[PDB]
This record gives C-alpha cells, sequence and structure tokens, in this order.
RNA sequence: GUUUAGAACGUCGUGAGACAGUUCGGUCCCUAUCUGCCGUGGGCGCUGGAGAACUGAGGGGGGCUGCUCCUAGUACGAGAGGACCGGAGUGGACGCAUCACUGGUGUUCGGGUUGUCAUGCCAAUGGCACUGCCCGGUAGCUAAAUGCGGAAGAGAUAAGU
RNA sequence: AAUUCCUUGUCGGGUAAGUUCCGACCUGCACGAAUGGCGUAAUGAUGGCCAGGCUGUCUCCACCCGAGACUCAGUGAAAUUGAACUCGCUGUGAAGAUGCAGUGUACCCGCGGCAAGACGGAAAGACCCCGUGAACCUUUACUAUAGCUUGACACUGAACAU
RNA sequence: GUAACGGGGCUAAACCAUGCACCGAAGCUGCGGCAGCGACGCUUAUGCGUUGUUGGGUAGGGGAGCGUUCUGUAAGCCUGCGAAGGUGUGCUGUGAGGCAUGCUGGAGGUAUCAGAAGUGCGAAUGCUGACAUAAGUAACGAUAAAGCGGGUGAAAAGCCCGCUCGCCGGAAGACCAAGGGUUCCUGUCCAACGUUAAUCGGGGCAGGGUGAGUCGACCCCUAAGGCGAGGCCGAAAGGCGUAGUCGAUGGGAAACAGGUUAAUAUUCCUGUACUUGGUGUUACUGCGAAGGGGGGACGGAGAAGGCUAUGUUGGCCGGGCGACGGUUGUCCCGGUUUAAGCGUGUAGGCUGGUUUUCCAGGCAAAUCCGGAAAAUCAAGGCUGAGGCGUGAUGACGAGGCACUACGGUGCUGAAGCAACAAAUGCCCUGCUUCCAGGAAAAGCCUCUAAGCAUCAGGUAACAUCAAAUCGUACCCCAAACCGACACAGGUGGUCAGGUAGAGAAUACCAAGGCGCUUGAGAGAACUCGGGUGAAGGAACUAGGCAAAAUGGUGCCGUAACUUCGGGAGAAGGCACGCUGAUAUGUAGGUGAGGUCCCUCGCGGAUGGAGCUGAAAUCAGUCGAAGAUACCAGCUGGCUGCAACUGUUUAUUAAAAACACAGCACUGUGCAAACACGAAAGUGGACGUAUACGGUGUGACGCCUGCCCGGUGCCGGAAGGUUAAUU
RNA sequence: GGUUAAGCGACUAAGCGUACACGGUGGAUGCCCUGGCAGUCAGAGGCGAUGAAGGACGUGCUAAUCUGCGAUAAGCGUCGGUAAGGUGAUAUGAACCGUUAUAACCGGCGAUUUCCGAAUGGGGAAACCCAGUGUGUUUCGACACACUAUCAUUAACUGAAUCCAUAGGUUAAUGAGGCGAACCGGGGGAACUGAAACAUCUAAGUACCCCGAGGAAAAGAAAUCAACCGAGAUUCCCCCAGUAGCGGCGAGCGAACGGGGAGCAGCCCAGAGCCUGAAUCAGUGUGUGUGUUAGUGGAAGCGUCUGGAAAGGCGCGCGAUACAGGGUGACAGCCCCGUACACAAAAAUGCACAUGCUGUGAGCUCGAUGAGUAGGGCGGGACACGUGGUAUCCUGUCUGAAUAUGGGGGGACCAUCCUCCAAGGCUAAAUACUCCUGACUGACCGAUAGUGAACCAGUACCGUGAGGGAAAGGCGAAAAGAACCCCGGCGAGGGGAGUGAAAAAGAACCUGAAACCGUGUACGUACAAGCAGUGGGAGCACGCUUAGGCGUGUGACUGCGUACCUUUUGUAUAAUGGGUCAGCGACUUAUAUUCUGUAGCAAGGUUAACCGAAUAGGGGAGCCGAAGGGAAACCGAGUCUUAACUGGGCGUUAAGUUGCAGGGUAUAGACCCGAAACCCGGUGAUCUAGCCAUGGGCAGGUUGAAGGUUGGGUAACACUAACUGGAGGACCGAACCGACUAAUGUUGAAAAAUUAGCGGAUGACUUGUGGCUGGGGGUGAAAGGCCAAUCAAACCGGGAGAUAGCU
C-alpha cells in the first residue's frame, strides 16, 4: 500500500537542498543554527 | 499507539 | 436490540443541538501459568523379587412414557356412557452397541468424457485443468440402517391406612 | 406514514398461525406545498415484504481431501508476574475467599484437551459526577474588534442659482 | 454440600436454683533491666540504699543520636608485614550501628574535635542497565511439489552436476524509467547476518567490471510555475511585478546488423552508413535584423482501406525407419535468418497551376505574406505506408570433422522459398463526423530594413578538422525501490509465442524463469481451505448470511407499465458431439499462370490454378449426459426513499447523505459586485446582465395556497431623539 | 530352631527444599583521570570582494579514517629559536634524512592557497553547467592569463518625449554586501500565568521578530534640582524605602528629594573682525620605555631493610628567594620535567612617552541666541503615577506664539519669588558582556556523575523537513599480547608450555557485588492442604569438649499465625502500586521578615557601598532601640476624645542591638514527577484534497440516435419503408479503478491485508512527471473530511520547570 515516502531527487533537492534553502533568510537561518550545533551535513544536498 | 476499544457500556 | 461517530423524519429550541420518539447504516481481541474438569502417562509406595486372576471399601451410570388388546361393553349408570385391579401387544423420546441388511462416504478401485501437453508419429496411455468434469464402488468409518436397555423383585420408609 | 404516543389502532389481502409487508380508514399525539407537495418510467453492491428455483441454512450431521493442531530434530518469542508449600463445602470477612473459621477430600509429577474461577490479560474509564479544568461550536450571553456605514476637519480652490 | 451446637458427640455433656474448685490476658503480682518526670536526703553543670510515678500510638509538636561524602585538625596518624573495596566469622550497644578477624584484592586510607551537604530509598503503571517468568511453549512468512544419482566437503533434505516431477508463461518471462548504489563478476571464509544446517548467499574479505559524433543527460526551445534590474507597495522584514532570466512531463542534427567478456555494449570489434559545425580550395554571386511572414502546430469519437510485425501451411535442405502392435510414409524431427542506409515513389492523402499588374495592410521597409484585377494551362505540386532493388559473391545458418580444461577453440557449412492468416503496430500529425471547439517557443523556410555592397557575406563542389562533458555495472511489480524484515502489500513505461476462445478472459503449453530458506513423521479432538451426501427443502436465522443453483451461441418467443427510448437477455422454449453427404476440402475470401491493352509501370482488363474457409441441411454413430472441462446472469411480484451516471467519512457508516441537470429569488453596469491581499495588486475576466456571484430547491409530470404582527431586507423622510465639532 | 499369625518397621528421590562449598552470567562498589563544571587575574572583542565563516573534493611509501595542507597540496621561501635525532595519529613496517648545523621541531615574515559558499561573467538540483571581452601564445587542432554581479557615492561622456533642459544611458573611481557567543540602541511585541473565575490590571515592554553599532554601547555639559540656604553634565554602587504614591485602591506595581561611594571633562555651530597657526586634535614617519608573538640557565643523597620494582622502613647527609606541581616499577626538596630566581628577539606587533612632517585651528573685540517650534484642541504612549484634581515627557491628528524690554520650570491653577534659557551638535572615565587567548583556583563532578559527547559525538540512529539524538573510559611497571606441543574443520574453543610480581592480570583483560543460572555435600521430602514464618521439637549430619554437654546445619512433628505500600469510617481483601537486582531518584537556594536558642556589646548596638595588602583597618551614609497620643496640625509621660471630663481609649516601672544556628512567613519553579491546552517563531501538499501545465492508458463483445441515400406517400411536406450511418456521464465484460458482503487473520504474512464473490470500466474516467494553495490557515461533489501512520485547529522549537484546590 501506497505509504508517505516516495524518493525523488529532483524533488528532494528542489525542496530542501543548499540553493534553496540558503534562497530565504529563514532558512539561512536553519543554516546557521546547523552551523551552530556543529551537524556534519548542513543540508540534504549530496 | 492504538484506538480507545469501543467495547465499552453506556 | 440497546449504546459512538454518518444521515433523515416528527417534535423542542433564535441557533449550535436535543428527544426511553422514529428510520437506514455501522471493527466482539487473548498461543491457558494456577484452580477446576475430561482423558492419558511417569515416579514411588504397598517390607524378597516377579507374573497373573480376584475380593469390593468407595464412586459413577441408569431410573421417562403413550396407544391398542384381554379382563369387559363387565363394575357403575335410567340411559347417554364406561372402569378399578391385573395381563399382553405395539409406538414415541432417550441411551448403548453394531455395520448383516437398507444407505452415506469411500480425492487410495474401475469406467465414460471435455480442453490441452507429452510419450517420434498412428494407435494406446500419462500430465494438467476443483479428484478437470462425471458414472459407479471394496474394506473401513458412519445413520436415516437394526439389535438391546429403562424393569421385575427385595429392605427401610413418606403421606396415608 | 423515515412523521401515530396510546398501538400489535380498525378493516381487507397474504400465512396453518403475519407486532413485518401490501390496500384502505382518519382518531394528522406531533403531514403539507421550492427548509417544496403529490405522482412518476428507468436506474439502485437502496430499505421492507412475497413467490419459484436452489441447496448441509436447518431437521441432523456423516464421510473424504488438504493446511495446522500431536510426535521427533533445529532455531526460538510475546503479553503477564508482591511472594506462594496455589483443594471442596458452609459460614465469616472493605459486605461474591486457593490463603480466615469449621469441616470434608486429596500419594509425587507430566502430556493432550475444555475454558467455570483466579472480581483472568489489554488500556491511570469514554457512561455518571466533580475541578471556580481544556477546547471547539452556537446565539437577541458579556466586553471588544476587523469590516461596513455616518458626519466634522484636513488633502480642498473660484464664480452662479435657489 | 450436611450448612440455624465451630465440629464430634451429648438425655445431661441442656435448662433452672445453690455452692466449692479449677482454667483463663502482654490486666495484676513477683525477680531482673532500661528510660522520662516530679519533691526530697546529702550533694547538687556531676551524682548518689534516692523516692514517688510514668513509658500503646497515626496526623502532628518537642528532644537526642547513627552513618555517608567533602574541609580543617593532617607535610600528622594507618598502610606492599597488605589501605579502600568485596566476602565470611566472632564480639558488642536501647537503636541507627560499632569492633576485630579469615579469605579476595593490590594502593591507598584516615583518629579526634569542629565545619559544609548532590547526607541515608522498596514502592512514584519511577529512570537506566542487567537478569527472570510464560518456555523449550507459539512461530520458522502463502497448500506452486518435490525425487533420485553423482560431486565437493570435517559434515549435504537445503550447495554443484545429471535425470525425472511440479509451477508461471499479458508472467512468477524480457527491456527500461524512477529509485537504490556495487547488491554486478571472480577468488576466499563461515564468527555474526540468512527465522534450521549450510561447503551456499543480495553475508565477511580480496581483486575485477560500467568504453558512445548517432543512446540518454548536458545543450537549443518554451508550458505551468519560479526568480526578478528598474519599478509599485508595505513599521522593519518584506509583498507584487515589468524588462528579463530560469523551469520538461513537451518541441529541436545523425547507426544499423554481426561478433565478442567471468561480469560491458546501437558505447568494444567487424561490415556498411549518416549528421551538424569549423577550416581550406574552386566556381557562381546580394548579403543582412532584438523585424515581418510561413512553418513547426496539435481535439474527441468513428469508419474502413492499404500494409508490416507475426503466425500457419506447403515447398526446400538436413536428420530419422522407431525400447511395445504399426510406421520408406500424403511419415517423424529440425532448419528454411538477413538491418540501417541507398535507389524506386507505390496504395493512398492534400492542393487547381503558371505569369503580369496594382495596393491607406503585415509597428518602418519588403521581391515575402495578405489583398485587388487580367492572362493562359488542363494539369502541376506536396505528403506518404509498404513493396522491390541495393546493402548482401557478405553475414548468419542445421550440421560436420579435428583438437581440448564437461567449457571451448579452429575449419567447413545445405536449404535459406511460396501461399495463407493477421494486428491494439504503420499509412494516419490521414479521412469522416461531432461540440465541450481542442499549447508555446525555437530550430527550420522566406522577406526585406540599418549596415556592407571591390570586401564581407551567401550558394555550390571537393578536401579537411571537430562532435566535448556526464550517465552507461546490477536490481527495477522486487530479497537490491516504498513498507522497521530477504515483509502473502504498493510501484510508471515497453515487449505480447502455440491450441481452444469474441478476447490482453480462461485452460493447457513454447521461449524463458521458478518450486516460494526449517524439515521428518504421525494421520486424535478441535480449527482453517475444500469434496460429497439418504430424506425433507428455509422448518435455520434479526435476515435465504453463506452455500447451492443460474450461466454460452443460434433461433423461437416475451407482460404490466412507459418519459415510447424502454421495461427486455423480460419470462419461456428449441437446436449443439462425431462421421459422411449436399460439396472427395461448399458458399465466401485470396488469387498465380496464361491472354489482351498501355501515351508503357510498383500499370490496366481478363483469367481462373492454387491456397484459406464458414454456415446450413440430410444421413449415420457414441455416451447417463455433446454450451460435456475451465469459463459463464438466479428469476419473478409488491412497496418505501433518491430521478438517473457520479461523490463521500484513507483505517467499523457508500446511504434515503453530498453532488447533480432543472427551477426560483437576490446581488452585480464592469476601476462591476465579490474574493485573496495592512497596500500595491491579483482572481472575477482579457468575460459585460443571453454575464457573473450568492442563496434555496433538486430530472420529468401536475402544482406550489393564507399570514409582513415578530425578525430580516427594501423604500421613504415630515416629525421625535441623537456623536464628533462649535 | 523351624513354620504361621499379629503389631511395628527404617532404608527409595523422578525431582524438589534449606544450608554450605565451587562456578557461570552480569558489570554494581572501590581506586584512577590527557574530560567536564564554576570562577579569579589578564589579553582579545571580530572575520570578509587582498574572497570570510562553514564545507566539498583532493593531497602520504597510504587501503581507510583522523589531524594538517591545497595541484608548490601532513607542505615551499625567508628570518630567528632549537637541535641529535627525525619522516602527524590509528600504526606497525618499508624506504630513507640527519648528528654541531640547510635533519626534524618552534616562532616571525612571505609564497602557494582546487571547488562550493556574500560568491560577484551567466545559470544552477551548493561543491556543477554555459560563456563574453581583451591580451599573449601556434604544432592552425587550439592554448594560457586578465576582465565582465549588484547597490550606494562621485566625476566624465552621451542623451528622449521637447527648443534648451530633464529623465534616461555608457564608462571610471571609491564604498557596501556575508559570518559571528553575549552585552547595547532602536522598530515591532505575546500568551500561559497571578488575581484562587474573569474583562481593568498582572505576567511584560518579558519571550520572540526586525534594524543598527561598538569593544563597550547608550547617556551626557541644565529652558536641571532645590527652597529663599544652596547645589552644579552623564553613567554606576549603597542608602533614602517597600517610604511618598499607583491600583476591579484588589492582585500587585513602586519612586523621587536627600545622603554615602565609584568615576569625573568639558566643548562646537547658529558670525564677522583684530590678531594669527598660537593651543588642541587627527594622520604619519623617529626614537625611547614597556609588553606580545620562539626560547636560556636554574640548587642539593647515599647506605641498608622489606619488596617484582623503593620514591616506603631504618641510618647518616645536603639545597631552599626552589618543601608550586607532574613524572619516574609502592608515598621523591636533593631521579626526571619543572618551580623560585636570573636572562633572551632577526622579524612582526601592542602600549606609553618624546620628537619630526601633514592637516587642525588658539586668543581678543563686537554681534548673534535654534518657529510650524513652545503652547493649545483631539487620540494614544512614556514617566512608580491605570484620567484621576494630574504637573512633566513623546506625538497620530487639528492649530499655533513670545522670542532677552523675552521665555521654561518649581506635580491642577493663580499671584509672588527662586531657578534655568528649549526648539543645533560633540564628548574619555566610572558601567554591561565573553564566541575566543593565557595563567590560576574550587569543603565542584568522578563514567547512570560532570557538557548530549572523558571514546573519530552533534557521530551512529530517527524524521520529507524543521528538528530530535544515543550507547560506549581502566590488561600489566614494561606487550614482555602467550614461541612450541596437544584436541578441533589447515576452525571456534580449550589443555599444556612459556612471559610476568601476579594470567586468581590473556586482550569478552583493575577491583568483579546482587538478582539470576549451575556442579558437589549434609539434612528434609512421594496419605499430604492455605502469606510458607514463629514458639516448641525428635531424629540425622557435623564442629568442640570429656562422657557437663555445648556449637552449627537441616528439620519429622506441633501451638500460634490471611504479604507490603497507598488511600480510607473500614482492606487477607476479589481496592492502587510493584517480575527481580544494581545504580539514580523528591523539602533546596537567594533575599527579606518574625520567633526561639546562643555569643558579643549595651541605653545603646551595628555598619552598607566603597577605601584598603585587603577575612585587618578605614568608611556610622544609614538602620534599630531609648516616648507616646492624635486623621492631622500639634502636644508630650502623657495624649486623644469633648464645651469639659471625676471619665474613657491608647501610653508611661519592664533592654535593646549585631552576629551564628534553628522554627515559620514572603518573593522567586520553591518538595519531586504528570496534564488536556494558550501564545510566539519556523518546518511540511515526495501522503492526501483541489487546481495548473505537459504525457500516457482503457482487451473484447453488444445496442444502433441524429443525419444521409433510395422507395412509398403529399401540391410540397409531413408521414412511411428500406439501406446507409455511428450517437451515448449507453449495455456485457479484462487491464485499470473503486471497496458492497462473507470467511480468515486480530502478540497479523500485512499498524487495514488476503481469499471467494462485488461496482465502475470513453468518462464528473484513470494515470505519469512537474507546479500552486500553509495551520484559525489550506483544501474539501461537505464526512468536521483531508492537510507526511498525527486534525473540532498539523509538525518543530521557544515562552516553559505554563498551570494542576487533583492523583
Ligand atoms: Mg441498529
Ligand atoms: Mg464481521
Ligand atoms: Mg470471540
Ligand atoms: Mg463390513
Ligand atoms: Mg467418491
Ligand atoms: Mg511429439
Ligand atoms: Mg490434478
Ligand atoms: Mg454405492
Ligand atoms: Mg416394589
Ligand atoms: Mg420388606
Ligand atoms: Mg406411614
Ligand atoms: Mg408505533
Ligand atoms: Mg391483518
Ligand atoms: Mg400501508
Ligand atoms: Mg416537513
Ligand atoms: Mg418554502
Ligand atoms: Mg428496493
Ligand atoms: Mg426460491
Ligand atoms: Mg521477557
Ligand atoms: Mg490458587
Ligand atoms: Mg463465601
Ligand atoms: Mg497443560
Ligand atoms: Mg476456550
Ligand atoms: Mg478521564
Ligand atoms: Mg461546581
Ligand atoms: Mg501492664
Ligand atoms: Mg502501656
Ligand atoms: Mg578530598
Ligand atoms: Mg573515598
Ligand atoms: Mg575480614
Ligand atoms: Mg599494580
Ligand atoms: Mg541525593
Ligand atoms: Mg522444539
Ligand atoms: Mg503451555
Ligand atoms: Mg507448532
Ligand atoms: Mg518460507
Ligand atoms: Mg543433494
Ligand atoms: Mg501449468
Ligand atoms: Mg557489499
Ligand atoms: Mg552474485
Ligand atoms: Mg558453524
Ligand atoms: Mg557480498
Ligand atoms: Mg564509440
Ligand atoms: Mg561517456
Ligand atoms: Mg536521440
Ligand atoms: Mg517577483
Ligand atoms: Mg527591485
Ligand atoms: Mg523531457
Ligand atoms: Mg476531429
Ligand atoms: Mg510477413
Ligand atoms: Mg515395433
Ligand atoms: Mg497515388
Ligand atoms: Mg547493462
Ligand atoms: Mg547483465
Ligand atoms: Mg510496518
Ligand atoms: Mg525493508
Ligand atoms: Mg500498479
Ligand atoms: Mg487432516
Ligand atoms: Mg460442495
Ligand atoms: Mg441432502
Ligand atoms: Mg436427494
Ligand atoms: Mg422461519
Ligand atoms: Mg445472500
Ligand atoms: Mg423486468
Ligand atoms: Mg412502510
Ligand atoms: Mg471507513
Ligand atoms: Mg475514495
Ligand atoms: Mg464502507
Ligand atoms: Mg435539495
Ligand atoms: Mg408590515
Ligand atoms: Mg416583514
Ligand atoms: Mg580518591
Ligand atoms: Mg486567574
Ligand atoms: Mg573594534
Ligand atoms: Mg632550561
Ligand atoms: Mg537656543
Ligand atoms: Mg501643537
Ligand atoms: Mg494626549
Ligand atoms: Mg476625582
Ligand atoms: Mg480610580
Ligand atoms: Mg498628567
Ligand atoms: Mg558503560
Ligand atoms: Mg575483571
Ligand atoms: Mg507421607
Ligand atoms: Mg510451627
Ligand atoms: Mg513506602
Ligand atoms: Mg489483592
Ligand atoms: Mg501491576
Ligand atoms: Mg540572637
Ligand atoms: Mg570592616
Ligand atoms: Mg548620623
Ligand atoms: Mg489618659
Ligand atoms: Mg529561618
Ligand atoms: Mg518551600
Ligand atoms: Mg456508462
Ligand atoms: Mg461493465
Ligand atoms: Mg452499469
Ligand atoms: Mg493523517
Ligand atoms: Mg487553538
Ligand atoms: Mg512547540
Ligand atoms: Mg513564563
Ligand atoms: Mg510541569
Amino acid at each position: 500500500m501506497k505509504r508517505t515516502f516516495q524518493p525523488s531527487v529532483l524533488k528532494r533537492n528542489r525542496s530542501h537542498g543548499f540553493r534553496a534553502r540558503m534562497a530565504t533568510k529563514n532558512g539561512r537561518q536553519v543554516l546557521a543554527r546547523r552551523r551552530a550545533k556543529g551537524r556534519a551535513r548542513l543540508t540534504v544536498s549530496k | 499507539a492504538a484506538a480507545v476499544r469501543n467495547a465499552r457500556w453506556a
């Protein structure tokens, strides 16, 4: 039965990618929080 | 989780 | 049925809604540890060991009944009617055993047949299609099939004589 | 009558027997005309009722074929659990006892089964009530408010007519 | 289950009345011990034969202590002659405790008196970790099915090989996209992983493997949409949006066949092609846009016709003479394959064609497009399957002989045709028809402006360069993706064999791929999935739930009612196999040779061979049964509700609910009402009352009566009342 | 003696119980710290277009990762320091480089510094794609550099409608872009909560969002206060004082004057001269002084004992401006590193003083004296002050002066009197904070603690995403990490051997507890009923004793005896809690106040900030007490009440105050755990709903509308017949889609499916790939449905330890 997750690399990068996040300050604040937290992977982009 | 069984009375 | 969330009627309420008013629809989970119960074993005991056949303390099962016939168309009754007591026969329900008979089943027996595949091919067979679909059917199991059972007799009694 | 409480109203039809169904009656507790009324072919995994066929649905279950259940080998959970040397009865007792009293019964221990009890397991009860709890929703509850609308002033000046 | 003496039992072992005994409590008294308190004797912060008396206890109040970690005491003391810690034992205090010791351990520990607290745990469905219980119980994941021999190995039901059996075969096969990311191949290993074992594996480990001018991506082009210079708007942030710039799921240049690896291939190799640019040479020469025009370029449904894929049969080639009757035969088996490209332009589709002339149009211009006229031609042009030829004296090819590591390698290699059937593929982006009226842009073609017209540039022919970069293994309806699992689930596209059949249904098979990662026995109850059933036939049950039954084609026949369409497949009935005949293989379809005609070809007309091939009738024949299996409607009658197809509570409700066409009311004059937005703006709508929004009703038929008091709405404005302001 | 009879009769343990012994599992306890926690004293408070922060990919003798570094890639140059050893770590090895100064290492200064990222040539799904221009190369295929973002400012050149102009346009210069902890200023700005409800109010101008800046920021040089005396910018601390006041006068909020301290600093414009470059400030060089960024020297012990090892014991010394610490085989002043002291800089740089240039103007005189402003009306806000009688401040709105002969303020207002001069600016110090650097400290933690992280931790892992977020330390002194032999599958595992003090330290490694699970021994147990114990007690076993019998284990048999906690009038209760063990887990802290105890002083007691070599001392600013009464003025051992009290009320004999400890109260989370919710900022339409764009799919078999043709009929129709036609949210039925019934399954094969049937199946169909709508919002053929397994208000983070009269 179809579940909530249907993988799509193009959709995934357009939704949460580095350029999508950095386009707005609110997403840029996510990067600031993840940089402050010390995340190994800042964004979802490979 | 669960869904409160309805075997209850009135 | 009642008893959620859907919906509708009547009714109440400005309304959301409400009504032991009504209508339609609407998830019933648990692999048994213990007690209990039904079966079936292991261990040990019972004073040498072992193999049998018993006694029965105790416990359980079973305990129903109709209708005809004879007594007797007698007792009783004006008649209409019609027995007690006692003795036969034949059923119902229930229970037990059994498969000789009557049947069921008998995907392990035999045959018929459809489609297709294979055995080189024909013929003859086999596979698969619910046992392909069917027709029969041994033993066994089985009831609807057929045998049997309920008692009589004692003891002590209930109410009552 | 999806609307009738009394009520299974009354009558008729259907059945051996019909609180349902169908037809009427009107006594409409508490129908009613676009919050539509009455009819209506067709349509409907639509509701109710009836008939034929059909059958193990049932009288009343029997047999057979498979998959489990059972035995062996291997792997190997779970919910639950205060501790247990965890019997019946009658009575008592936070008022329904394996555990108290009295009394009866019962050698020790598995296996296959059945679920009567352990107020069995599941989930800090959804019903009821409570808290000067929560939330949504309603309105002619309260207090506001967006919006809409009214006028004054400002943006905004100059003739004429009443 | 006696159950109304606790029971036994009792005729006193009951009751009544007198006694004298005895039993009976943590009460009382003895004999010790501890503590509190009161007034004393001496002495008294201490204490004394003190003495008297008190000492059940929750909430709670008061008082006094133990122990733990840390600081001072402590650069002390204890300690490798065994510290802490742990584990025993002994002693001791009213208690929390203390002391000492045996063993363990192997380096710290700490008196005393003070000081400070993360200072004392059984509970909180407490938290974390560990370990039980049920329990060696349930389960080991679709009932598609396995069996044997051999091999490897320490070991084989599970691995490998071989021979059988069974399952899928519109899939359980093949190829992809998406997604995964090495799972691919080889070697090696069996701890863990695999619901068992495992020599095996999608496990561990080590190597190897993905080769492109043509396939994709990238690239050019745009859709929805995103971003957005300036700009507009907004407390700030920001919002909207122009020019622009992104964004495929769409539009744009080109490759096919054969061979080859353990794993890659339209990528490598062989053979044969094609395309777009760059450069150079040569010839002929008007070029040219951020411009114009054309083109690209487009629906649904339906109807055929022409084809191919493909299949069948025959022919041909090769092989077979049959494990058991027959089988030299009209017998049996197998093969009978060849692309892109190039040439031809066919069936067919579309369009009249060719000049000259004029013109306020196509933002300017235009020779182009669009217009106006005139002339002349009976044609011309465009598009397009397929076939044929070439590609191809090649490749492929059954098989053959030699070698060899079961592989293989090398050599050779026959026929390689026809008829028929036939698509959902192609012609077809066609044709016909309908209303709901069916992208864009660029590449491409053409036209001229400005700017060059010796040049440049354009056209044509050769030669030549260049075609980068990234993806390419493998899975891809699943054990590799989404579901926590090697999960009875989900997941888009392409391919579509034989027999029967209308069919992609269904059954049996081919190619191909599998038997689903625990088995072996037993053959109880009971449960699940099924089979059959005497007699009755809904008596069952809320209810014919379920099951059983019906089921096909042809023909006959078919009611009430109806909106005339229906109802209707109404109901109901008849015929179905096989063989022969009509007619040895028919009607029909297809159609060669041959013979005429051609302004000549992929031609036309005859012609009928050969193939393919129903349907009907008659006769015969078998069985209980001929739509024999699978497959495949139960029917009728009354009635409520909703007109109907549809929609809905993903995961207990599919309905009478919602929607619905229709109807009516009302708002709305377009800078519309309204809605989203502090606003700009956007939607409404690039629409204009024959429109749009809101509301209610809910096809159709017949109809929709009375009330404006209340509450709303609309209109009026004289009067009463009334804000800011003055 | 034999044979019978009767009575009694131990010995059995499948197993089990208790005790003990020996193990297994497990990792508690103890010990340990290259990790944390809280501070002290300093420094440093930014980085970035000269390309940051943060990454991606590379880079070694390198397979991976870590740490460095960037194609010059664990590095290169130079200048110093230092050097006999050295090529970072896991982590050996290999191949080498050095050894008296070009090994290596450290520091200063440079060079290089791929790709992404403000990212800046364009684009983009970050680490990728695609260019343009120009210079220079040539092998004629190409190649190498450089430049090309936007905005602001400035200057040139050009350049509309439109004649000039202006807008606009093109260049060229500068500057800005981003990141970063807290502190600061400003623009916006909650709710939970408290009020035992709840509107004003509180929470709170807090949380949060946004803008901007600095090492501090801000504020700041009186149109200020005072009160008839005076003070003299701002900021900060202690008082004043929980006072005056504010307030559904409730909850609560809460000054100022004045005083004590820290630190002090004043100027410029609103204009012209006379003087003149004056003072001062800013640039820069130039030295000095003092730092910073590498370093150098640095005292003094032997013997003996125990022991694997001495730093321990026992002897006898020595140094100390060094007995701070660390390490070394057990506890080291003299073994080592250091420490106390004494020194050091080629180069860079801070700070301070001096000095030289470049600006900069000092002084004097005469003027001038901040207008849509003050004020006012209206509406709000800020002042402790909520409109109140409300001054003062800010202004959305509407008005509107005086102007030194004048204005502002003195808490309504007026007069008088004091005080000051707004409508222009600048200004150090005292103050706040710590991402970061260095040193040091702790009655702070010691692996369930301390940061989430002592370990390759913001990792593994979870989630679409925002976001959430772990577990996991210890062999020994030295790996000496067990050669060799044996069993086993050329295994695993084990037995020997060997190493070591010890393997009773063997890598599943310090110590090794408990639950739990085993082996052995003793005793008990197979006719026996129940919280499993207790009192009594035989027998057996065993240890002492000598026969006194005790001690230990077990325990037949027997009297009595229904767990614990919580909550209750009341529980064996069949009421709640708990499978067990171990670890952790709840009345604290700060301030204020009262009371008690105790100590000190005493009609007095005591300081706070601050100063201070500083727990001393100074500082008495203040606070409490010694006098009260009254609303108050006032009076006073009295006073008030009243006209007045013989009165009556309250007072007058009675020691307090400051510490420490403790009992209460108050504000903070206030003993701990637990809500459903409210508010704020973000993340989600890869699921689902709707919509948009672009593609795809729907085997087969029926019914046969309109229309058309040909007849028949009509004057023509109409009408009628036949044949063509192929209409439909048409029919039957696969794919596909739906999900009506039943069974199964219900700790599933599956957190919604399977099997057999069922509905639709050319359409209001279905589907792929993209896109759009976001939380009081979406979307919804409408069920309160759906919006990532969550919906009558999603998810994540924050307010937040909301609140919880309840358990
Ligand atoms: Mg019901
Ligand atoms: Mg059910
Ligand atoms: Mg049940
Ligand atoms: Mg027989
Ligand atoms: Mg049979
Ligand atoms: Mg054959
Ligand atoms: Mg079969
Ligand atoms: Mg028979
Ligand atoms: Mg008798
Ligand atoms: Mg007798
Ligand atoms: Mg009698
Ligand atoms: Mg009724
Ligand atoms: Mg009747
Ligand atoms: Mg009726
Ligand atoms: Mg009505
Ligand atoms: Mg009406
Ligand atoms: Mg019906
Ligand atoms: Mg019937
Ligand atoms: Mg368990
Ligand atoms: Mg029990
Ligand atoms: Mg009882
Ligand atoms: Mg059992
Ligand atoms: Mg049962
Ligand atoms: Mg509740
Ligand atoms: Mg109440
Ligand atoms: Mg007493
Ligand atoms: Mg007492
Ligand atoms: Mg200490
Ligand atoms: Mg300690
Ligand atoms: Mg000891
Ligand atoms: Mg040691
Ligand atoms: Mg504690
Ligand atoms: Mg087993
Ligand atoms: Mg069991
Ligand atoms: Mg089983
Ligand atoms: Mg399986
Ligand atoms: Mg085998
Ligand atoms: Mg098959
Ligand atoms: Mg792998
Ligand atoms: Mg493989
Ligand atoms: Mg093994
Ligand atoms: Mg592998
Ligand atoms: Mg190639
Ligand atoms: Mg490539
Ligand atoms: Mg292509
Ligand atoms: Mg925009
Ligand atoms: Mg802009
Ligand atoms: Mg595309
Ligand atoms: Mg069309
Ligand atoms: Mg063909
Ligand atoms: Mg033969
Ligand atoms: Mg033609
Ligand atoms: Mg491939
Ligand atoms: Mg492959
Ligand atoms: Mg799941
Ligand atoms: Mg999975
Ligand atoms: Mg699918
Ligand atoms: Mg069976
Ligand atoms: Mg059957
Ligand atoms: Mg029958
Ligand atoms: Mg029969
Ligand atoms: Mg009945
Ligand atoms: Mg039924
Ligand atoms: Mg009908
Ligand atoms: Mg009815
Ligand atoms: Mg549902
Ligand atoms: Mg649905
Ligand atoms: Mg349903
Ligand atoms: Mg309606
Ligand atoms: Mg009226
Ligand atoms: Mg009215
Ligand atoms: Mg210690
Ligand atoms: Mg409150
Ligand atoms: Mg600075
Ligand atoms: Mg030195
Ligand atoms: Mg002034
Ligand atoms: Mg004013
Ligand atoms: Mg005001
Ligand atoms: Mg007043
Ligand atoms: Mg007031
Ligand atoms: Mg005021
Ligand atoms: Mg640990
Ligand atoms: Mg250990
Ligand atoms: Mg006994
Ligand atoms: Mg006892
Ligand atoms: Mg307790
Ligand atoms: Mg209990
Ligand atoms: Mg419990
Ligand atoms: Mg005191
Ligand atoms: Mg002092
Ligand atoms: Mg004083
Ligand atoms: Mg007085
Ligand atoms: Mg206190
Ligand atoms: Mg408290
Ligand atoms: Mg239809
Ligand atoms: Mg259908
Ligand atoms: Mg239908
Ligand atoms: Mg959901
Ligand atoms: Mg809410
Ligand atoms: Mg949150
Ligand atoms: Mg708060
Ligand atoms: Mg809380």
